[PDB]
């Protein structure tokens, strides 16, 4: 299937006018070349392969930057150094989010890449084993680690890789999980009906898509004991959209988002830059 | 004889005529429907309420003036307090409807402007204040039939608990998108010179079979001054905008006491 | 083990491969679809709506509803009412249009672009405007006798409101670059009173116009690139 | 179980798939699906509107 | 299908004198041995198979050598060294160039090919972990990274490959991308038609394909932070013409190239060494 | 060899994977199954 | 000796498998058995109990 | 899908290939194509000329 | 997995090598093909 | 094999008294 050839046409003297319309209808403009001007034949052999939504989003995007170290942690704040973890989201970056919002709803399996790099901290403090890192998907309700060597770790039903440092990236395919039919893309709504007298607090309540959605966590750590040099790992955390569908097109972000929801920044709301003149080439 | 200016509509016990039309939109070509067997959800009988609730309410009408930055209103929330509709939203934990929204507006052959009327799927629009995100109250959320008003200025409170309201900045559709782009929507326009009315019929959207109204609006109506009114005589004339909503096919599981929203 | 041999690319991560992955979450059962209205298959459907040029984004309008409407008077004047090159991805007034956003996640289109006009005026309001393309390498229009020679339609206003001009597909190369360039430059749309606009006594003698854009079913466009209208501090 | 489906052209053509997985999750790309009614966004009107005949009769 | 065999032919005495021709026509000499000698059959046996363009074109060639560096960048210019943009072309190098330019117009697939390479900087600033290195594909348009650590690289729509140093040299094929129905190798001509009595500058403006060709953008980094010992990186980027055609025959560069362009260099114009005698074997 | 390509995912261990692997008691003779009552085939029998 | 078998469905689908292995304890998870008889531990009653009949007559 | 294609003669043969991707732009080199037509640079002259007769007459 | 057992020359870069690479711009639409005069398909029509 | 449908009921006015039971009995 093709982009539409155009037919020879000659002109016109007629009471037929596809020049004209009326988009108070509702409807855009219809009227092609052909019925304007004078065409030749052409035949066109180009097609919108690129342009169909697994196209558009076949693309596997960075989503967030985790971090995660091993060392000899002393201190709390060094021990929580030791493992990470992530609400998981695609709002932590732009790309792919603004992408999503050009629609409503979606539907769609998701492949999830990570792409895991290391420095030392220092030169001084010798060297570090070749280290296995443990990414562990935390559904919601499963308890969450509160050390990198909890018990948590065990994994028994949570599904966890293993990955071990220069081998190449893991991957693995999650299913279409939304207890929806459809991911919302946004909701126009609140999690619970807020009622006449009750004692319940409406000052610190929240509003849309932050206040119902959860994909779990990611907990991240590396495996192995502390070296006497401090390594410092970044994972950064791939999604790509397969098998999808979408419905409900939306304008596309035009003004920097702030955070998860649609709110704007003041300073930051004058996208277009004034032309000279209405009569601008 | 027949015109495409000229069309009845009766649902219930009432009746809307016109004179002035451009058509009707049906909103991405699908009429309202009742929720088939094969995609049903909540397994008690529903209720249908059918001529009670399926009929035309018509809110308290706005004032378009030069200066109107334009309004905005939420479905099913502008109903919530419209006859046997608004009961059956209320006894329900669960409702699911499609609209006839028909938006009316009459001036002369020597008045000039444009509004754009557009339904738009989880209108989501921004909060009042930079201090916090997503920070909007139930209340200011849901005003009812009155709606809100949009701005042609973003000024967000100094204090989280005074923004807990929409930035409903008219260029941005309150939401952080190019009002220009709104034609994505389904929409008709009231080109004073052309038209009086716009009429569109919008199936229940969502990504579910049926959810709670109380909770959820599933579309907003936004209606947007495109070209100012301007009328020679007078530049501070004042001509009304009324709106008139049908429920359509409307269905409704869970039923118990009633529900009685926070008014503060 | 069958012997095998490891070719190039072996290990890498390329972001737009298409390999089988094992999945996490084995023997889940997703949730049944059901109907949900308007559903999009592809992005050039969403090119062919129609949405507002932003075409009097002059110092004091950009960033506001009055970006939109076009000028218009009853006062005849020979100067172009308004003036904009066929640069649908990269225009300072054409980037942001529904079209011009779809465009900027990609490198090549192709096709032609429909240009409608919705008339705002009162119904006393009468007028004919003409609408030009001039297709590039010529001196860029600024009267109506230069326009006229060009691809154009002479709109009469009237009980039909609105007036389509078509940038037919003209191009040296089979697609143009949705970036300025001179090699893929697509030439120059203006519009000139054919007539002017009359007004009775009582009827306003200023009033606006609504230009639209859309792409046209011979329309496509192919290289998937990130566009420049989102970042992120870091 | 071998598909075999054509190539998207090149310069100048079938290609084999063979699912290793039980879950459809695993799979790779849906085949292209040129799949469009734009209608129901550039036109979503109850009476029909002939591009020749007057949009307002 | 084989190179011509030799028919048995003994001598002539005869008004057909296939020795005797007119140049002047454009033909070039056709005349083959057995229309001048005796000769005898030989069967031919010997094919044309390693001069078809595939053959001829069918070997990875280097274009460049780009380099980047991993370390603890203090200044703008050390900040540049984290990463590097490079506009793809076959024009840094010579031999593929030159192969290339013996036709006009071609039309191929590429597959490209890399070699990553390393070195310590230094002895004295202890050791560096393993390294991954993004090499993202930037279509012309595409956001160009100012750091190597900028939001460009979470590449959600432009192709990355994520590459482990020590692993096999990392391959993709690219389809053939040309706007035109072929690869133009020679244009002779301008981007735009400079017009009587513009303000526009005519004094600075270029000549041929460098006005009209642009590949987008190959931009290089190392994924992880800085180690203590500074790494220091090469880059060779190798392409391979496949599937390909190629048509309008030209004389091949008989002189060194000083540019993108067909210029040549003063001192490097007298390709042929003078013969000591016309008469010399 | 057969030329081949590792994607990514290799080497990783998905906990919820489902891949063969050789077996470390080869030619084994498993005790034979005999009918024990109250089999269970699903949790959901248990949920009931 | 390849066996081809429906996949668990997704959010829009054969997949084939080959033992390679000459012990069945190598063999990936067992194929969904969606067998139940809750009865055995929901009413494990001698005497049948129509729901509409009293329990005790 | 597997094509089976004669090898290039060495010293003293078909060979398998599969195609394992879903564009042709990733296929290996392009078989083997003898083609040629010298004329259209060697003899690309209007009237036909017979090498036994004389090019000008 | 299929068990496999790499041969010498794994991992290596021959220049003249000719195996399969994925596409880094799937499912991309060449532009159509036109008759151009003077297509060569031998070096040896060059020699001639 | 999927979970139980619902059947479409009305209401009874009936001497079969389902809503009724002895757990007593082990069930
Ligand atoms: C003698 C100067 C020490 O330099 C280094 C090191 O060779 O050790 C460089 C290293 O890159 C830096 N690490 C970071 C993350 O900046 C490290 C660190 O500051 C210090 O050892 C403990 O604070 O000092
Ligand atoms: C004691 C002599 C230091 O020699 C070396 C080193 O062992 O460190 C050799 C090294 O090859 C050289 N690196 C280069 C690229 O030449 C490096 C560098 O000059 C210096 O450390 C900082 O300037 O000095
Ligand atoms: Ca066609
Ligand atoms: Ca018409
Ligand atoms: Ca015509
Ligand atoms: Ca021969
Ligand atoms: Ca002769
Ligand atoms: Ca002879
Ligand atoms: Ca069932
Ligand atoms: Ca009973
Ligand atoms: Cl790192
Ligand atoms: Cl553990
Ligand atoms: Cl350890
Ligand atoms: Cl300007
Ligand atoms: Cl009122
Ligand atoms: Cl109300
Ligand atoms: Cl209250
Ligand atoms: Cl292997
Ligand atoms: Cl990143
Ligand atoms: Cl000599």
């Amino acid at each position: 299937p093709t982009a539409q050839s155009t037919p020879l046409t000659s002109g016109v003297n007629s009471q037929e006018v596809p020049a004209l319309t009326a988009v108070e209808t509702g409807a855009s403009g219809q009227a092609v070349p052909s019925d304007v001007i004078e065409t030749r034949h052409v035949v066109n052999y180009k097609t919108r392969s690129e342009s169909t939504l697994e196209s558009f989003f076949g693309r596997s995007a960075c989503v967030t930057i985790l971090e995660v170290e091993n060392f000899n942690a002393t201190t709390d704040a060094d021990r929580k150094k030791q493992f990470t973890t992530w609400a998981i989201t695609y709002t932590d970056t732009v790309q792919l989010r603004r992408k999503l919002e050009f629609f409503t709803y979606s539907r769609f399996d998701l492949e999830m890449t990570f792409v895991i790099t290391e420095r030392y901290y220092a030169s001084n403090t010798g060297h570090a084993r070749n280290q296995v890192y443990q990414l562990m998907y935390i559904p919601p309700g499963a308890p969450r680690p509160t050390a990198w060597d909890d018990y948590t770790w065990q994994s028994s039903s949570n599904p966890s890789v293993f990955y071990t440092y220069g081998s190449a990236p893991p991957r693995m395919s999650i299913p279409y999980v939304g207890i929806a039919n459809a991911y919302s893309h946004f909701y126009d709504g609140f999690a619970r009906v807020p009622l006449k007298d009750e004692t319940v607090d409406s000052g610190d309540t929240y509003y849309g898509l932050v206040t119902i959605n959860d994909f779990g966590t990611l907990a991240v750590r590396v495996v192995n004991e502390y070296n006497p040099a401090r390594i410092t790992s970044k994972i950064r955390v791939y999604m790509k959209p397969k098998h999808v569908r979408c419905w409900c097109p939306r304008p596309p972000r035009a003004v920097p988002y702030r955070g998860e929801g649609v709110d704007f920044k003041q300073d930051s709301i004058t996208p277009l830059t004034a032309v000279e003149n209405i009569n601008t080439f | 004889g027949y015109s495409d200016r000229v069309r009845q509509i009766t649902l219930g016990n009432s009746t809307i005529t016109t004179q002035e039309a451009a058509n009707a939109v049906v909103a991405y070509g699908e009429w309202p429907s009742y929720l088939d067997d094969k995609e049903a959800n909540p397994i008690d009988a529903p209720t249908e309420p059918d001529v009670s609730s399926n009929r035309f309410y018509t809110l308290d009408s706005v004032q378009w003036k030069s200066t109107s930055r334009g309004w905005w209103w939420k479905l099913p929330d502008a109903l919530k307090d419209m006859g046997m509709f608004g009961q059956n939203m209320y006894y329900h934990y669960l409702g699911r409807s499609g609209y006839t929204v028909h938006v009316q507006c009459n001036a002369s052959k020597f008045h000039q402007g444009a509004l754009g009327v557009f339904a738009i799927p989880e209108y989501v629009m921004a909060c009042n204040t930079e201090a916090k995100t997503s920070y909007v109250s139930y209340v200011n959320a849901n005003p009812g039939e009155k709606g809100g008003v949009f701005d042609n200025a973003y000024n967000p409170s100094a204090e989280a608990s005074e923004g807990r309201k929409f930035a409903a900045l008219d260029y941005l559709l309150g939401c952080g998108v190019l009002a220009g782009n709104a034609f994505v929507y389904p929409h008709q326009i009231i080109n004073l010179r052309t038209n009086n009315s716009a009429t569109l019929v919008l199936p229940y959207v969502n990504s579910l079979a049926i959810d709670c109204m109380a909770k959820h609006n599933n579309w907003g109506l936004v209606i947007l001054p495109l070209c100012k009114l301007d009328y020679a005589p007078n530049s501070s004339t004042e001509i009304p905008i009324t709106v008139t909503i049908a429920p359509m096919f409307t269905e409704f599981n869970g039923l118990r006491n009633i529900t009685v929203p926070a008014t503060q | 083990g069958l012997p095998t041999m490891l070719t190039p690319g072996s290990s890498q991560f390329l972001t737009s491969d298409d390999f089988q992955s094992p999945c996490a979450l084995p023997n889940f059962d997703v949730t049944p679809p059901i109907h949900i209205p308007g559903e999009v298959f592809n992005m050039m459907e969403l090119a062919e709506i129609d949405s507002m040029i932003p075409m009097n984004s002059v110092t004091g309008k950009a960033n506001t509803m009055e970006m939109y409407p076009i000028p218009l008077d009853d006062k005849g004047s020979a100067t172009p009412i308004f003036s904009i090159s066929l640069s649908p991805a990269s225009d300072k007034r054409l980037q942001y249009t529904m079209l011009g956003e779809i465009l900027n996640y990609y490198t090549h289109w192709t096709g032609s672009l429909r240009f409608t006009f919705l008339f705002c005026g009162s119904m006393m309001a009468t007028g004919k405007i003409l609408l030009s393309y001039s297709p590039p390498g010529a001196k860029p229009p600024t009267t109506r006798k230069d326009a006229m020679l060009g691809t154009h339609i002479i709109w009469d206003l009237g009980l039909q409101s609105s007036c389509t001009m078509l940038a037919p597909w003209i191009s040296n190369t089979v697609y143009r670059r949705c970036i300025k360039d001179d090699f893929t430059e697509g030439g120059y749309i203006t519009c000139f009173y054919q007539t002017r606009i009359v007004v009775p006594s009582g009827t306003p003698t200023s009033m606006f116009m609504l230009a639209f854009v859309s792409a046209c079913p011979d329309f496509s466009v192919r290289l998937l690139r990130d566009t420049n209208h989102i970042s992120q501090r870091t | 179980g071998a598909q075999v489906s054509s190539q998207k052209v090149g310069a100048h053509v079938n290609y084999t798939t063979i699912n290793y997985y039980k879950d459809s999750a695993s799979n790779a790309a849906s085949k292209l699906d040129f799949s469009q009614d734009p209608s129901k966004f550039t036109e979503p009107v109850k009476d029909i509107m002939i591009k020749t005949a007057p949009a307002l009769n």
